[PDB]
RNA sequence: ACACCCAGCCGC
């Protein structure tokens, strides 16, 4: 049972190019941003007390 | 970064795949190279609760400011599509809106007012200006509010816009009135000559532009009524009669060399 | 054509409609020697 | 200067 989630490095989920200034990230990077956002929300809501 | 050669630029060879020195040919570096999600609808029925609702849906938080910018861009696109503007003006409008919204000075006014004001600014800056009434036709906002918002945008964002001339509106007015090229050239010449010779001190360029339309219209086979001119220009028929009765003396001088009267 | 001799088998000759297809060999020839590589895995890239 | 998706086509 996982209680810490190992984030992969930038080699596993690198940023791609387009025209240039985009610097689009991998799908793992976007989902991990979502993971960190939901985890931070839960971690604050633990003592905020909903 | 070539050894034995300080301050040497490296030619990057995207075909050979290396970074190569134009004095000795060494290679530095062995090879060259080159946020959210949506939860959709469930396929299987195993995700449905006893009351349905599938228990897994997109929370769509995405801040407040990003929501405001997205709604504003939607309003800009659906506003500019009505008068059929090219997308370069739309993108310039979005650029001005983002600069204004990040300038943080116009929170006290409706976002739609800043939106239509940025549309007017972008239409001005491309050399194809629209009148205020044309923007007001495709916007839910009065002319007073758009005027005040335009005044506050020019005061706040610190930019200069070119003063309008009559010749910018002539092509749109004639083409939307379905008039040929000779009428276009004659009306533009009449408008520019009336501006430069000084018959119209302080008169609005929109009134004398529609006056030049009426000049070119009431001299050929096709003729346009005052009501049609006011419909296509937005100026009232009294303003057209004011410009008519003030432009009527010295008529052949305003005309071009040949028109086929 | 080389020796000028008669061919002792009478060749079937005549006009026939031929068509040149899109596939020319200069549009297909392709070679590599340690060229560019991908970002994700450092393998060589795909396609001519 | 990409990365997915789609389509068409080549040889067996
Ligand atoms: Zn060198």
């Amino acid at each position: 049972i996982v209680t810490v989630l190992p984030v992969p490095p930038l080699s596993v989920r690198p940023a791609v190019v387009m025209q240039g200034s985009a610097r689009n990230q991998d799908d793992l990077t976007h989902k991990l941003a979502d993971i960190v956002k939901i985890n931070n929300q839960l971690r604050r809501n633990e003592q905020n007390g909903a | 970064t070539c050894p034995n050669h300080p301050d040497a630029i490296l030619v990057e060879d995207y075909r050979a795949g290396d970074m190569i020195c134009p004095e000795c040919g060494l290679v530095v570096g062995d090879r060259v190279i080159d946020l959210s999600t949506m939860i959709g609808k469930g396929t299987g029925a195993a995700s449905f609760d006893e009351f349905g609702n599938s228990k897994y849906q997109n929370r769509r938080t995405m801040s407040s400011s990003d929501r405001a910018m997205m709604n504003a861009f939607k309003e800009i696109t659906t506003m500019a599509d009505r008068i059929n503007l090219p997308r370069n003006i739309v993108d310039r409008t979005n650029n001005l809106f983002k600069q204004v919204y990040e300038q943080k000075s116009l929170k006290g006014r409706a976002n739609d007012a800043i939106a239509s004001a940025c549309l007017y600014i972008a239409c001005r800056q491309e050399g194809v200006p629209r009148t205020f009434k044309e923007i007001c036709a495709v916007s839910r906002i009065s002319k007073k509010e758009i005027g005040r918002c335009f005044k506050l945008i020019l005061k706040a964002l610190e930019t200069s816009v070119d003063l309008i001339t009559t010749g910018d509106f002539m092509s749109r007015f004639c083409s939307n009135l379905c008039l040929p090229k000779q009428v276009q050239m004659a009306a533009t010449h009449i408008a520019r000559k009336a501006v430069e010779l000084d018959l119209v001190p302080g008169r609005s360029p929109i009134s004398v532009a529609a006056a030049a339309i009426y000049m070119a219209s009431q001299a050929s086979a096709e003729k346009r009524t005052q009501k049609e001119i006011g419909d296509i220009a937005g100026v009232a028929d009294v303003t057209i009669r004011q410009s008519y009765r003030l432009i009527y003396p010295r008529a052949p001088d305003l005309f071009p060399t040949d028109f086929k009267f | 054509g080389f020796t000028g001799r008669k061919i002792t088998s009478q060749i079937f000759i005549g006009p026939t409609y031929y068509q040149r297809l899109k596939h020319m060999v200069d549009d297909k020839i392709h070679s590599r020697a340690r060229g560019p590589i991908q970002i994700l895995n450092r393998q060589p890239m795909e396609g001519r």
